[PDB]
């Protein structure tokens, strides 16, 4: 199976109903991590000494699960949002853009 | 002073490529590993690598050693 790492996902706001609130941009490239965390985890510097011994725990004892793919980098976007009397605004919005994806 | 991510990193490098193989792949982590043990006697991520490879050898049984070639 294929190990952790960034996945393509683009966000259209029409097909999650959004563009009613959110007057620029039409969507965003937000991307997912998705993937195996297998042993040897600290090949990668953005796992955690927790993540390698549960990795080992989990070799030991299969109740234990493995560490999961998630974002470790995240980055900000600004958008447009209607305020009070239709007036655009100018919005950053934190950790929206996966930039890394580590096993933890 | 302590060398495993090159241990780590020659390990993935190696099973990317592509059980007999996986077994060369192993003993050679195991070989870089205590060639790095003198250096690495309080490293987490050394100490996990040597039971990571156990646990593998363990699972596909693979030698210690490695085959010789037989006379010709
Ligand atoms: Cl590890
Ligand atoms: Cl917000």
């Amino acid at each position: 199976k294929s190990s952790c790492k960034r996945h393509p996902l683009y966000v259209d706001f029409s097909d999650v109903g959004w563009n009613d609130w959110i007057v620029a941009p039409p969507g965003y490239h937000a991307f997912y991590c998705h993937g195996e965390c297998p042993f040897p985890l600290a090949d990668h510097l953005n796992s955690t000494n927790h993540a390698i011994v549960q990795t080992l725990v989990n070799s030991v004892n299969s109740k234990i699960p493995k560490a999961c793919c998630v974002p470790t980098e995240l980055s900000a976007i600004s958008m447009l949002y209607l305020d009070e009397n239709e007036k655009v605004v100018l919005k950053n919005y934190q950790d929206m853009v996966v930039e890394g994806c580590g096993c933890r | 002073q302590c060398k495993i991510l090159r241990c780590n990193a020659e390990y993935v490098s190696s099973t990317l490529s592509l059980s007999g193989g996986l077994c060369r792949a192993l003993r050679s982590y195991a070989l870089c590993t205590r060639r790095t043990a003198r250096t690495c006697r309080g490293d987490l991520a050394f100490h996990s690598a040597v039971h990571g490879i156990e646990d593998l050898m363990i699972q596909h049984n693979c030698s210690r050693q490695g085959p010789t070639a037989p006379p010709p």
